[PDB]
């Protein structure tokens, strides 16, 4: 999911 | 860890520096155009919100699963309290963007939106009458993020107590008496109940109108979380 | 004349105004269905509403409002009020919701009705939260009165300021209870915050509950009383 | 309005 990888930075 | 060690002024300054920018809309009309501007705006705000959340003390200490959950639950609340905050100095008007200032009559353009607009405006007027300060606002927004989805559970609660301490610190620093401090604190937090209410209702329309306008992939996934 | 009350007098008035614990019309001769389960909850809520109305009249400052204002506050907060009552009497029953002394249900029994187990889990989590915080009865009646006065106040002026004065009084009362309980000053504003943040979750559960109560009505699962119909038709709407 | 009536009785 998009939200997941946006947080993972 | 480090979030629990921050001082009251360090908490304030950390949240102030973490504040997201005020974005413009594409605005230069109909129900599709109205919803189009709002959704495009919200989608760009969501990107900044995610990076803002990572700068809220104690948030990165949480698992990615919990971080996702909290943002899924609170994203519209966070958008809304941001909206009413910048709309404070504009009575009867909603400042979605510096170039997008709307009154309640322009909210009648979309079916069911004028009801939400009125609730947002009333919230803004309530902030105006309380003379809500910027330092208080950033505390309220962080509380919303951490509370609306809540050793992890205890950590979130420990950070929440710290923000409570921060709010009280701000009020004491403002010269308020002890009795006035509790009262104002209660007043502020009860408004979060109304903000939750507005988000629940707004969400109820959004996964209805979701097919009117092109909703972005991120927005759709946030919408889906409440279904 | 509510603003002339002391803290102890606020507490005593609120404690004495408390509604009774009603029984459900639960019939154990037949198994549970979605309809039969929804029928029990509907019938129970309907009878509780009548007691809620008379309780609301005994809440300090409420009778000072116009009938239109009294109607609005109750229309906005009735399910919240039912829910906080439910989580309160379910505290000493881990993993269960005590709708009535003869109606004690777990989440698996909530699966009998479509979409109810989600609310049941939230209600259970809230009840557990209260149990963990060791919520006192004096604190509970304060919270329930805050919900009545606050939930519909932003959707209204002259007596709008009156409500906020009464709400400030209840705040004073809560702190007083916590101070008398021996909590430090810091602990007092932390606990105040904790209890009030829970009200946001109660609003949330009510909204989600109301949303499904539309659909149950719109699918003709059980007959709703005319009162319950009108309470539901205040929310109601709007998607 | 039933609620209205009940608030009077
Ligand atoms: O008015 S509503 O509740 O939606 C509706 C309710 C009823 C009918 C039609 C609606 F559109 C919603 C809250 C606020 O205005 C809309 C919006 C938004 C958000 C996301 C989205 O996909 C669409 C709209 C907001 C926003 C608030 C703050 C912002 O910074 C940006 C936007
Ligand atoms: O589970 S639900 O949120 O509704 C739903 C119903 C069906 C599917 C999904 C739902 F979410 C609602 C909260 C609590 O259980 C239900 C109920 C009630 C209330 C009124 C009513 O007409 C019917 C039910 C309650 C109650 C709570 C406290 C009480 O003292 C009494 C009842």
């Amino acid at each position: 999911k998009i939200l997941h990888r946006l947080l993972q930075d | 860890s480090l979030a629990l060690s921050l001082t009251a002024d360090q908490m304030v300054s950390a949240l102030l520096d973490a504040e997201p920018p005020i974005l413009y809309s594409e605005y230069d009309f109909s129900e599709a155009s109205m919803m189009g501007l709002l959704t495009n705006l919200a989608d760009r705000e969501l990107v900044h919100m995610i990076n803002w959340a990572k700068r809220v003390p104690g948030f990165v200490d949480l698992t990615l699963h919990d971080q996702v959950h909290l943002l899924e639950c609170a994203w519209l609340e966070i958008l809304m309290i941001g909206l009413v905050w910048r709309s404070m100095e504009h009575p009867g008007k909603l400042l979605f963007a510096p170039n997008l200032l709307l009154d309640r009559n322009q909210g009648k353009c979309v079916e069911g939106m004028v009801e939400i607009f009125d609730m947002l405006l009333a919230t803004s007027s309530r902030f105006r009458m309380m003379n809500l300060q910027g330092e208080e606002f950033v505390c309220l927004k962080s509380i919303i993020l951490l509370n609306s989805g809540v050793e992890e559970k205890d950590h979130i609660h420990r950070v929440l107590d710290k923000i409570t301490d921060t709010l009280i610190h701000l009020m004491a620093k403002a010269g308020l008496t002890l009795q006035q401090q509790h009262q104002r604190l209660a007043q502020l937090l009860l408004i979060l109940s109304h903000i939750r209410h507005m988000s629940n209702k707004g969400m109820e329309h959004l996964y209805s109108m979701k097919n009117v306008v092109p909703l972005s992939d991120l927005l759709l996934e946030m919408l889906d979380a409440h279904r």
